[PDB]
């Protein structure tokens, strides 16, 4: 598995800063199995999210779940049955900053991850033990799917 | 009379008066060295983390 | 004893690639293997890349002194 991150989130607030871009909603979240926050932009025409909706989140490096291969090129005419698309909303973009509150130490216990999915941003702040595979200019996938309970 | 070297006999000349700038490498102006040294002090503190 | 710029300035490149393009035209001998273009400037600019232009430059100092640089010796920028 090339799963760089996997957790269950719960939306607590939608666009608190009040910028309101068209077709795009900002979703502040908190986690359940980790101690993390999440500030994600979605597309709200296609995959609508309201406040109070739990959904699983997976950031992976490759979509081929049979071995880490990391092709890069998008082929619509080829479909393999080993994609990680059992989820519903799939984005793609590269990590552009990671930052933390180090005080003359390495990889302090509150590390961030700034992913730019073609324009839609993301901030996944949390422990440094949960954000190992984020290197700068690493092209990661986003995979989410709405839970209902 | 060694205080002819304690008190320096002049200032050292600039690196553009001596050592013309098109041939002798790193013969930059004295406000450009201060900018590069301030930036190399800042960069070595921001590239460290 | 030559202490001037090791690099080829833009005016150097203009006169070299102009005269050499007229030293490609006027049925003058071309000195590179080519593909069939018909503009003298593209020939004279693909010869500068291949270090083939044999020109000596007399860079006059204001006294009347001249240094003799070859086009081969001068580092052209990319």
């Amino acid at each position: 598995a090339g799963i760089l991150f996997e957790d269950i989130f719960d939306v607590k607030d939608i666009d608190p800063e009040g910028k309101k871009f068209d077709r795009v909603s900002r979703l502040h979240c908190e986690s359940e199995s980790f101690k993390m926050d999440l500030i994600l932009d979605v597309n709200i025409q296609i995959y609508p999210v309201d406040l109070g909706d739990k959904f699983r989140l997976v950031i992976a490096s490759t979509l081929y779940e049979d071995g880490t291969l990391d092709d890069g090129e998008y082929n619509p005419t080829d479909d393999r049955p080993s994609r990680a698309d059992q989820f519903e909303y799939v984005m793609y973009g590269k990590v552009y900053r990671i930052e933390g509150d180090e005080t003359s130490t390495e990889a302090a216990t509150r590390l961030s991850a700034y992913v730019s999915y073609g324009g839609l941003l993301m901030r996944l702040q949390g422990d440094a033990n949960n954000l190992h595979g984020f290197e700068v200019d690493s092209r990661v996938y986003l995979l989410m799917k709405k839970l209902a309970f | 009379r060694r205080k002819y070297q304690k008190k320096a006999a002049a200032c050292p000349d600039p690196s553009l008066s001596v050592w013309r700038p098109d041939i002798y490498f790193a013969s930059v102006s004295e406000t450009f060295e201060t900018k590069v040294d301030d930036y190399s002090q800042e960069w070595a503190a921001q590239t460290e983390k | 004893k030559r202490i001037t710029t090791p690099y080829m300035t833009k005016y150097e490149r203009a006169r070299v690639l102009g005269t050499r393009a007229l030293q490609i035209a006027m049925c003058a001998p071309v000195m590179v293997e080519l593909e069939g273009e018909t503009d003298p400037l593209l020939i004279a600019m693909k010869e500068l890349k291949a270090r083939k232009i044999p020109i000596i430059i007399r860079r006059y100092l204001p006294d009347g002194s001249y240094e003799d640089w070859g086009v081969d010796e001068l580092i052209i920028t990319d």
